[PDB]
């Protein structure tokens, strides 16, 4: 999405890594291959830079029933930022993406790998007493999402019900 | 007459059920009654029997009981034009739309319980038979929580709903009804019943729901809604005025906002504040 | 004892008097009971006397108004650092302050009746003789408003309201605790009373006041607050459970945010939410 409008435009694109799996700096050397004229920056400072930003564009690894998304850790505080700022947070996903479920369950809603990548194994002994926790995903309301641009369209989250109505069965939503 | 005699008795048989479904009984009963054959008298005798009905029973599930059963009535009339084989396909439509309405309470409560964690509080405004019914499906499915109940000053309700839920081994609590503010920092989610669905997604709930909304959504805490089917109203206010007169009536009843509301518990399944409108127009009702 | 006895006498003379303008009365005149010539008997038996008579009134304003002496008597005690002399010239400057504080209320409500338009709604909660002095000065201005008061359902206090207002001959109404979000698009400011002022701004009021100040946040309705000087109190709390157990006692009290405020009218002026802060550390209390 991001590279097929710089042959016609010129923007400034800001990329924040993930700070388990720094798989943000890929993304901006793949960006920047191009000429995009790309940044990369920690999380901590998103709110901090999230001032002189125009536009979010961002993707998800499912959506919910009530068009909220499991996305990669880091994506609540973006979204909470750009509700506070008032910008527009854009999700490109396609249809396969989308899940039949409301935020029912709890606790294995994220996926939690060994604290390696957190805490390395080489610190000592205050690894016996210190409690190190993992998440890989979080929970992005609906609320402060704006649009979602597909295959067939961008659409409102206040929609995605009937996009769940339209490709899944109410019997198989079990499984 | 008779209407009056027999949604009272349908009333009193078992106290627990509403009084919308307790009306569309009524009015199925009194459609074998029917011995005109043309069908705007078969029509204007019934919405008279509706209306006679709604005054009898000041309360927005009755009207809307009413209102879905014309509709019905005017699908079943859409079906030939006929009147002749109509009233019967329609006795038939109609108590199987009866047996369907039963299962609604069931269905909200084995859907909605499942939003309740082990060692969470929870926060009711007054008593409703379907808050009750998810809450000991909850418990029944071997969950602990905490509950806190508001008093519900116009009519002592908040204490009878207490009293039920600690009768299923619950610890329950009351609070004032001025008390909403303070224990709203304590709760984790918000779970209450519904008298009647409004055409954009608000609530139309006992006086002193609105302003836990407003509670709720200043502290960003879940409030989720429990309500049928047969409680979808065709009515938009847009303030505490557009309420009609005749369902407040110190009123009796207010209107919450939509955007106030997290998700909504229906017999047709889990549904967002916005999917309702989606139903309604489906319907044309 | 002595001091339970006066406290209660003066409390009994006039009610309309507050509780703390009682204690501090009871206090200057058990000074000069006072035998012992050394500063810390005479700072212990009447801290004593302060604990004492806070534990048979359980409220903010008793204590603010001990806390307030204290601090006076320490600055007293800076004076020169005799207690010679200093007794007296306490006493003097005391029955000075007492004075002062006695014309507190009317300054209250000669600056706040200011703000109140012609035509317009007010929203109280609890009766409070400062908004009832305000309201008394704003119909003696050639003004004419109408009232909306809650019922206070811990104790029947806002019935009393209404009356000692439709006794005024203002148009006064009684609306249910649960209705506070009902009524408040029809209102266009907020005045009530306020029990203790705290370090950040905000304040300790009856249990219904802070859902009241959030559905006036939540409408963008004017919410302003009237106090007198002595009920600053050196508390910050966080949250609803921050505020001490022996305040609130089903509690009796509540804590609200001073970003809900507008406005604070007191006997040293019209302030904002901010300027109390400074005021209180100017005291160092």
């Amino acid at each position: 999405f991001l590279k097929e409008a710089a042959r016609k435009r010129k923007f400034h694109v800001i990329v924040a890594e993930c700070a388990p799996f720094c798989q943000g700096h890929e993304m901006a050397v793949n960006l920047s291959k191009a000429g995009i004229e790309t940044t990369v920056m920690t999380d901590a400072a998103i709110f901090a830079v999230m001032s002189r930003v125009n536009k979010v564009i961002i993707g998800t690894k499912t959506i919910l029933a009530n068009g909220a998304l499991r996305a990669v850790t880091g994506t609540h505080t973006l979204a909470l930022a750009a509700k506070h700022h008032s910008t527009p947070l854009i999700v490109c996903a396609p249809m396969f993406k989308l899940s039949p479920q409301f935020p029912n369950e709890e606790d294995s809603f994220h996926k939690f790998v060994a604290p390696e990548e957190v805490l390395p194994f080489t610190e000592g002994d205050i690894l016996e007493k210190v409690s190190v926790h993992c998440p890989v995903f979080d929970y992005v309301p609906p609320e402060l999402i704006t649009l979602f641009i597909s295959n067939i369209g961008g659409n409102a989250p206040s929609y995605i019900y009937r996009l769940m109505s339209e490709l899944y069965h109410p019997d198989d939503h079990v499984l | 007459k008779e209407l009056i005699e027999y949604f009272k008795s349908q009333m009193k048989e078992d106290p627990d059920m509403a009084s919308a479904v307790a009306a569309i009984r009524t009015l199925l009963e009194f459609l074998k009654r029917d011995k005109g054959e043309t069908i705007q008298g078969l029509r204007a005798n019934l919405t008279s029997a509706i209306e006679t009905l709604c005054g009898v029973d000041s309360s927005v599930a009755v009207s809307s009981g009413g209102e879905l059963f014309l509709r019905f009535i005017s699908l079943a009339s859409l079906e030939y034009s006929d009147y002749s084989k109509c009233k019967k396909i329609m006795i038939e439509r109609g108590e199987l739309f009866l047996r369907r309405i039963s299962l609604s309470r069931n269905k909200i409560a084995d859907l909605c319980h499942t939003f309740i964690k082990d060692g969470a509080t929870i926060l009711t405004h007054a008593y409703s038979r379907v808050v009750l019914r998810v809450l000991e499906a909850a418990v029944a499915a071997k969950k602990r929580f905490s509950v806190y109940v508001t008093e519900s000053q116009p009519d002592l309700s908040g204490k009878k709903m207490a009293k039920a839920l600690c009768h299923l081994n619950v610890p329950v609590t009351v609070v004032l009804d001025a008390a909403v503010g303070y224990i709203m920092e304590k709760a984790d989610l918000v779970i209450v019943g519904a008298e009647g669905v409004v055409e954009n997604g608000g609530i139309i709930n006992k006086i002193g729901t609105n302003q836990m909304a407003v509670c709720a959504k200043a502290q960003n805490k879940p409030f989720y809604v429990v309500a049928e089917s047969f409680k979808f109203v065709r009515l938009f206010p847009l303030n505490q005025q557009d309420v009609p007169d005749k369902f407040k009536y110190h009123p009796w009843v207010d209107y919450t906002a939509p955007s106030l509301i997290t998700l909504l518990f229906t017999d047709l399944g889990v549904l967002t504040p916005s999917a309702v409108s989606d139903e309604l127009i489906k319907l044309y009702l």
